[PDB]
C-alpha cells in the first residue's frame, strides 16, 4: 500500500468542479480499510487526547467541504484532528470522504482520530446512500469490508480531562467512563443501550431529565442532565454532533454542551453553515465557519 | 424513559474459570458473543431495564474464576444483592465446585439463604456436554435454588431470562 | 496548571457555567464506626471521595482498605500509618501519584491501581518489596524502571493498556512470576532475561508491536497460556517447543512466514492452531505428527499456494479447516481422505474444480467454496448426507448436478453471483432447506418443484434480469417470510403487482393460481 500516492490522488481534485470523483483501485480501498482497522484496535475505544486539536462534526460524503475544512484548519499533520463520526451517507462522495480520512489515520496515527457515528453502521448506511455508492462504483463486497472497519472505530474521547466527545450524546446507563472501556470490538451498534445512546441521543431544551427521541431510537436529555454529568466526572464541556445546526455550531445548557456540524448546505435542503472547533493548549475554544457555497 | 430514583440490583456472577461468565454478561449487555478467552480480574456493567413492568437499574459484577485472578473476589461478592452461580456443562470440575461457591456466598453475606440461581452454560456444545440436565436440577434442588440452562453463543439462549429471574428472586416475585 | 474550557466568541471570552461537607461527614462516621468495632476491613468504595480524611491514621488495625470507584487524585501521607495493611484497592480513581509514606507498609501484598491516570509507576511502589499482586491496567505509563527488581515476590503483574515501549532486563529478577500481562502496549522486543521467570504459566503479549521473541522463551516450561495475536512477529523461536503445556497456539495478525521444523510435534496438549493473517506460503514443515492433537486449523488470509499430500494422515480429531483467502489453485490428490473434516472453508482462492472424491468427506456439515472459479460441481457432492450449509457465492457456475437432491440435511444453499440459467427439478427434495440464495444470476425460470420446499423461509431472486415469471407452486411455501426481488423485473407479472412487492406477488401467485 502506497499511502502517499493514494493521498496525492485524493488531493488532486482540490479546486476542481465539485463532484469530480477519484478513482482508487478496489485493492487500494481494501488496504485502507484493513490497515486502519488494525490501528483502531491498537488504540483505546475511549481516546484520551491532548490539545491543541481541531474537532469536526458530520461530513456525510460532502468531500469538497471536507477539503475546505483541511484547507482552512491546515492539512495533516499541520494540525491535529478529531472527527465525531457520520462520514458517509446523504452526500454524493462518501467513498472519497472516508478514504481520505482513513488514509490520514494510517499516515498520522497519533495526530488524527476518528470516532464512530450512527451512520458508520451497516443497517443505517444500507438505506441512506453508502451501500448504493459502493455498489455503483465498486461492489457490495467492498461495502462489507467498510462495515468490518467501521465496527472497530472508537466511541468517545476526552480532551485534557475536560471535554467529553462523542457523536450523539449521553446515556442513562453511562455512570462511569470504565463502562465505555468495557465495550468490546468489533461490534455492531445495538438498537438500544449504552453504545446506541452514545451515537443517537440528542439534547432538548424542553425536556427535563430524559425523554423519548422522535428518531424512534435512543433518548433526549435536558440541561440538568448535562450539568450533573459534568459535575460528577469533573468535566467542563460535552462536544457532540449528530444534529444539523444553522450556524455550524450551537451551544446548549449555558455553553456546557456544543453541537458541531461540518456539512454546509446539508443534503441540498438546508441553508446551514458548517463549523469546526479549535481547541488550543489552554483549552480556549474558537469556531471556524464554512459558509454554504 | 427510565423512572426517577430507581432501585439498583447488584448482581454478581461467580463460578470457575472458563465457564462463560463474561460471555454471558457481554451477551446480556452488548448483545454480541465474544469467542476469545480473556481471563477476568473484575468488571462491572450497568443498564436500565424494565422487568415485569417495573423499572430497575441492573449493576452486574463479573468476577474472576481463576484462582490466580481471584484476589479481592470476596469484597466484590460482599456488595451483591443476588448471585448467578455459573458452571459449564462441558466441565465436570466446574459443576462440582458449585458447593464451594454456594458456601462462599452464604459466608460472605453472613446469611443462611440468599438470592441465587444455578446457571448451566454452554448447552450449545451438545456433542461435548458432560453434565446432564438431571444432575443440574438435582444440584439446584439440593440447595433449594432455581435452575436454568444458558448459551452465550448466537443465537443466545436464556441469557436475558437468567439475569431477570435473579431480579425476580430478589423482589420475592 | 490544569486548564479550563473557555470560548473565544462574540469578541470576548465566555465560560461554561452539591454537598461535599455532607459527603465527608459520612466518610468520617464510617471511620469512627471502623475503630469502635476495631474492624480489620474498611470499605469506602463508591462514595465520591476526592480527598481522603487524615483521620485514617488512627485505624492502625486495618489489613484491607477498599477505596475503588472514587475520585481520588492523591492519597494523604497518613495512609502510611496503616502498617498492618495487606490489601490496598484503588481501582477506578483519578490517581496521578502516591505518597512516599507508603513504604511503611511492610506487609502489603495486593495493590490494585487499575483505571487511573498514572503517567509512571509511582516511585514508592518500587519500594514495596512485600507485594505479590500488582495491577496497573488502563493508565498512562510509558516506562518500567530498573527498580522493578525490588518486587521479587510478585506472582501477578498486569500492566496492560498503557504506552510501554520497552521492558528492562531487570524483569528477569521477578523469578516468582506466575502471570505476566503486558497486552495493549507498544513493546517491540522482550528482554532475554524474561527466561529467568520460569514459573510463568500465563504470558499475555497481545496487541503490541513485537518484532520477535527472545530465544530464552523456552525456559518458561510451565507456560500454558501465551497471547501473541496482533503483533509484528516475523518468526517463532525453536525454544518454544519446550512449552509442551500450551493448549493453544494463536498467532493471528502477525508477519510470520514459517515455523521451526517439527515445532508443533512437541506441543502435545495443543487443541487449536491459528496461523491467520500472516505471510505463510506453505504449510508448517514437519511430519503429520504435528497435526495429531489439534481439533481446528485456521490459516485464513495468507498466501498458501498448495496443501501437501498426506498432511492430515494422522489428524484424527481435526474437524475444522479454514483455508479462506489463500493462493490455492488445486487440491491434493488425497483430498477424499479428510474423513474427519466437519467444516471446510476454501473460500477466496483460485479453485477451478472440486474433485469427485469429495464424496469421501461423509462427515462434512459446512462446505464454503465462495469466491473461486468453479464452472460446475462434481456428482459426488450428493454423497455429503450430513451437509447443512453449502456456500458457492461468486463463482462461474453454469449448472448444478442432479445429485444435489440427495443433500437431505441441507438448510442453507448460497448460489449468489453465478451464471445459473435453470435449477434441477430435484431441488424440491431438499425438505430441510430454509435459505436459498439465487441472486445475481441468469435464471430464466424457477422449477415448479420449488413448492416442495416446505421449510423455505428466505428466497433471494434479486438482480435476475432474465427471470420473467414465478411458478404458482411457490405459494405452497407456507414459511416463506423473505423474498428479495430488487432489480428483478418479472415481466410476465403485472407491473403494479411487482411494484407492490413480495407481499402482492406471493398473494397473486396464491390468489391467481390453482391453490
Ligand atoms: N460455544 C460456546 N462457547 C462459550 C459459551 N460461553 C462462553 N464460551 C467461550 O468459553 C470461553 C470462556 O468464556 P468466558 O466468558 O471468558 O469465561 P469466564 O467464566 O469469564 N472465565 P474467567 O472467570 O477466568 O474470566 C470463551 O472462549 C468463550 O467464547 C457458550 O455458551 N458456547
Ligand atoms: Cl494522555
Ligand atoms: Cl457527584
Ligand atoms: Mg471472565
Ligand atoms: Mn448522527
Ligand atoms: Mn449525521
Ligand atoms: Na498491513
Ligand atoms: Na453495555
Amino acid at each position: 500500500l502506497n499511502l502517499d500516492s493514494i493521498i496525492g490522488r485524493l488531493l488532486e481534485v482540490q479546486g476542481s468542479r465539485p463532484g469530480k470523483n477519484v478513482q482508487l483501485t478496489e485493492n487500494e480501498i481494501r488496504g485502507l480499510c484493513l490497515k486502519s482497522r488494525e490501528i483502531f484496535l491498537s488504540q483505546p475505544i475511549l481516546l484520551e487526547l491532548e490539545a491543541p486539536l481541531k474537532i469536526c462534526g458530520d461530513i456525510h460524503g460532502q468531500y469538497y467541504d471536507l477539503l475546505r475544512l483541511f484547507e482552512y484548519g491546515g492539512f495533516p499533520p499541520e494540525s491535529n484532528y478529531l472527527f465525531l463520526g457520520d462520514y458517509v451517507d446523504r452526500g454524493k462522495q462518501s467513498l472519497e470522504t472516508i478514504c481520505l480520512l482513513l488514509a490520514y489515520k494510517i499516515k498520522y496515527p497519533e495526530n488524527f482520530f476518528l470516532l464512530r457515528g450512527n451512520h458508520e453502521c451497516a443497517s443505517i448506511n444500507r438505506i441512506y446512500g453508502f451501500y448504493d455508492e459502493c455498489k455503483r462504483r465498486y461492489n457490495i463486497k467492498l461495502w462489507k469490508t467498510f462495515t468490518d472497519c467501521f465496527n472497530c472505530l472508537p466511541i468517545a474521547a476526552i480532551v485534557d480531562e475536560k471535554i467529553f466527545c462523542c457523536h450523539g450524546g449521553l446515556s442513562p446507563d453511562l455512570q462511569s467512563m470504565e463502562q465505555i472501556r468495557r465495550i468490546m470490538r468489533p461490534t455492531d451498534v445495538p438498537d438500544q443501550g449504552l453504545l446506541c445512546d452514545l451515537l443517537w441521543s440528542d439534547p432538548d431544551k424542553d425536556v427535563q431529565g430524559w425523554g423519548e427521541n422522535d428518531r424512534g431510537v435512543s433518548f433526549t436529555f435536558g440541561a440538568e442532565v448535562v450539568a450533573k454529568f459534568l459535575h460528577k466526572h469533573d468535566l467542563d464541556l460535552i462536544c457532540r454532533a449528530h444534529q444539523v445546526v444553522e450556524d455550524g455550531y450551537e451551544f446548549f445548557a449555558k455553553r456546557q454542551l456544543v453541537t458541531l456540524f461540518s456539512a454546509p448546505n446539508y443534503c441540498g435542503e438546508f441553508d446551514n453553515a458548517g463549523a469546526m472547533m479549535s481547541v488550543d493548549e489552554t483549552l480556549m475554544c474558537s469556531f471556524q465557519i464554512l459558509k454554504p457555497a | 424513559v427510565p423512572s426517577d430514583n430507581l432501585p439498583t440490583y447488584k448482581l454478581v456472577v461467580v463460578g470457575d474459570g472458563g465457564v462463560g461468565k463474561s460471555a454471558l454478561t457481554i451477551q446480556f449487555f452488548q448483545k454480541i458473543f465474544v469467542p476469545d478467552y480473556d481471563p477476568t480480574i473484575e468488571d462491572s456493567y450497568l443498564k436500565h431495564t424494565e422487568i415485569d413492568n417495573q423499572w430497575a437499574i441492573l449493576d452486574v459484577l463479573d468476577t474472576a474464576g481463576l484462582e490466580e485472578f481471584s484476589a479481592m473476589r470476596e469484597q466484590y461478592m460482599r456488595t451483591g444483592d443476588g448471585f448467578l452461580i455459573v458452571y459449564s456443562v462441558t466441565d465436570k470440575a466446574s459443576f462440582e465446585h458449585v458447593d464451594r461457591f454456594h458456601q462462599l456466598i452464604l459466608r460472605v453475606k453472613d446469611r443462611e439463604s440468599f438470592p441465587m440461581i444455578l446457571v448451566a452454560n454452554k448447552v450449545d456444545l451438545m456433542h461435548l456436554r458432560k453434565i446432564t440436565r438431571e444432575q443440574g436440577k438435582e444440584m439446584a434442588t439440593k440447595h433449594n435454588i432455581p435452575y436454568i440452562e444458558t448459551s452465550a453463543k448466537d443465537p443466545p439462549l436464556n441469557v436475558d431470562k437468567a439475569f431477570h429471574d435473579l431480579v425476580r428472586v430478589i423482589r420475592q416475585q | 496548571a490544569q486548564p479550563g474550557v473557555a470560548f473565544s466568541v462574540d469578541n470576548t471570552i465566555k465560560r461554561p457555567n452539591t454537598r461535599k461537607k455532607s459527603s465527608n461527614a459520612e466518610v468520617i462516621k464510617e471511620l469512627n464506626k471502623c475503630r469502635e468495632e476495631n474492624s480489620m476491613r474498611l470499605d469506602l468504595s463508591k462514595r465520591s471521595i476526592h480527598i481522603l480524611p487524615s483521620s485514617i491514621k488512627e485505624l492502625t488495625q486495618l489489613t484491607e482498605l477498599y477505596l475503588y470507584s472514587n475520585k481520588l487524585q492523591s492519597l494523604p501521607a497518613e495512609v502510611g500509618c496503616l502498617v498492618n495493611l495487606m490489601t490496598l484497592a484503588l481501582s477506578e480513581n483519578s490517581l496521578t501519584s502516591l505518597p512516599d509514606s507508603l513504604d511503611n507498609l511492610k506487609k502489603l501484598r495486593m495493590l490494585d491501581l487499575r483505571h487511573n491516570k498514572l503517567r509512571e509507576i509511582p516511585s514508592v511502589v518500587y519500594r514495596l518489596d512485600s507485594l505479590t499482586t500488582l495491577y496497573l491496567r488502563f493508565n498512562r505509563i510509558t516506562t518500567v524502571e530498573k527498580d522493578i527488581k525490588n518486587l521479587s515476590k510478585l506472582s501477578m503483574l498486569s500492566i496492560r493498556e498503557n504506552k510501554i515501549k520497552q521492558l528492562p532486563a531487570e524483569i528477569g529478577e521477578l523469578c516468582n512470576l506466575i502471570t505476566l500481562d503486558v497486552a495493549h502496549n507498544q513493546l517491540e522486543h522482550l528482554p532475554k532475561e524474561i527466561g529467568n521467570c520460569t514459573q510463568i504459566t500465563n504470558l499475555d503479549l497481545q496487541h503490541n508491536e513485537l518484532l520477535d521473541l527472545p530465544d530464552t522463551i523456552g525456559n518458561l516450561s510451565s507456560l500454558s497460556r501465551l497471547g501473541l495475536r496482533y503483533n509484528r512477529l516475523s518468526a517463532i523461536p525453536r525454544s518454544l517447543a519446550k512449552c509442551s503445556a500450551l493448549e493453544e497456539l494463536n498467532l493471528e495478525n502477525n508477519n510470520i512466514s514459517t515455523l521451526p521444523e517439527s515445532l508443533l510435534s512437541s506441543l502435545v496438549k495443543l487443541n487449536s492452531l491459528t496461523l491467520a493473517r500472516n505471510c505463510f506460503q506453505l504449510y508448517p514443515v514437519g511430519g503429520p505428527s504435528q497435526f495429531s492433537t489439534i481439533y481446528s486449523l485456521n490459516m485464513e488470509h495468507n498466501r498458501i499456494n498448495k496443501i501437501p499430500f498426506g498432511i492430515f494422515s494422522r489428524a484424527k480429531v481435526l474437524s475444522k479447516l479454514n483455508m479462506k483467502d489463500n493462493q490455492l489453485t488445486s487440491l491434493p490428490l488425497d483430498f477424499g481422505t479428510w474423513t474427519s473434516m466437519v467444516e471446510l472453508n476454501l473460500a477466496t482462492n483460485q479453485l477451478t474444480k472440486i474433485p469427485e472424491d469429495v464424496s469421501g468427506l461423509v462427515s462434512l456439515e459446512v462446505l464454503i467454496l465462495s469466491n473461486n472459479l468453479l464452472k460446475k460441481l462434481p456428482h459426488g457432492l450428493g454423497n455429503l448426507r450430513k451437509l447443512r450449509e453449502l456456500d458457492l457465492e461468486e463463482n462461474k457456475l453454469e449448472s448444478l448436478p442432479n445429485e444435489i437432491a440427495y443433500l437431505k440435511d441441507l438448510q442453507k444453499l448460497v448460489l449468489t453471483n453465478n451464471q445459473l440459467t435453470t435449477l434441477p427439478r430435484g431441488i424440491g427434495h431438499l425438505t430441510n432447506l430454509t435459505h436459498l440464495g439465487l441472486g445475481e444470476n441468469l435464471l430464466t425460470h424457477l422449477p415448479e418443484e420449488i413448492g416442495t420446499l416446505e421449510n423455505l423461509e428466505e428466497l433471494y431472486l434479486n438482480d435476475n434480469p432474465n427471470l420473467h415469471s414465478l411458478p404458482f407452486e411457490l405459494a405452497l411455501c407456507s414459511k416463506l417470510s423473505i423474498m428479495s426481488i430488487e432489480n428483478c423485473p418479472l415481466s410476465h407479472l403485472p407491473p403494479q403487482i411487482v411494484a407492490g412487492g413480495p407481499s402482492f406477488i406471493i398473494q397473486f401467485l396464491k390468489m391467481q393460481g390453482p391453490y
